[PDB]
């Protein structure tokens, strides 16, 4: 048996650890404030109707 | 409830006074309006129907918005509550002109209304107005003495909700 075979190459990524999402997770923060305001919109037109008319 | 008879009676029991001349004086001014008052109370209830619908029509005419939706007279159901009320109102201030005295108004009318009708949502000021369209359509039915008569019980119902 006398080829080189090769088994244990190293992988492509770096042996750091997980970059921090702080920005991401603000952005996603500020997503969600948009797609909360679509909604609020609509139950605030609903607070805004007369009070005895049913 | 208590009539003007009554009323006067009432005043002399709680001083424990027989009558006097002044008693005597009020019981004559009551008994020498009594056959106007008979008149008139025969004149309203023989036209009643169509003293509500002048003056409703008066009423809703002088404000459109409350027979449009959104208003409180606005639902064939809140329109016949509102007409119906005109019509209790009419004729109580009939009872009264002849009793002769606003008692019956407190105690079958006035004592609880001006809270229901803030719990229901209907406007005080609106009904004001209807009473006194009431006002004016009696009055011209019934005549000078008979409608300064029932003025007086019509302005005591307006008094009562405003």
């Amino acid at each position: 048996m006398q080829p080189i075979i090769l088994r244990t190459l190293s992988a492509r990524r770096p042996v750091q650890g997980r970059p921090n999402l702080e920005t991401y997770t603000s952005e996603v923060e500020r997503w969600k404030a948009i797609a909360q305001t679509q909604y609020a919109l609509e139950l605030a037109k609903e607070m805004s109707r007369p009070a005895l008319r049913t | 409830m208590q009539d003007a008879i009554t009323s006067v009676i009432n005043t002399y029991d709680v001083q424990g006074k027989y009558f006097d001349t002044s008693a005597f004086d009020k019981l004559k001014a009551y008994y020498a309006t009594g056959e106007l008052r008979v008149r008139a109370a025969g004149t309203i209830s023989a036209n009643a129907a169509t003293i509500i619908k002048e003056a409703s029509a008066k009423l809703f005419s002088n404000q459109p918005d409350l027979v449009r939706p959104g208003g409180n007279a606005y639902t064939t159901r809140r329109y016949a509550a509102c007409v119906r009320d005109m019509d209790y109102f009419l004729r109580y201030a009939t009872y009264a002109m002849l009793a002769g005295d606003t008692s019956i108004l407190d105690e079958r009318v006035l004592n609880g209304l001006k809270e229901t009708y803030n719990s229901l949502g209907v406007p005080i000021s609106s009904t004001v107005q209807g009473i006194q369209a009431m006002k004016e359509v009696t009055g011209s039915l019934v005549g000078s003495g008979a409608a300064k008569e029932m003025g007086v019980y019509f302005d005591y119902l307006s008094s009562g909700l405003s």
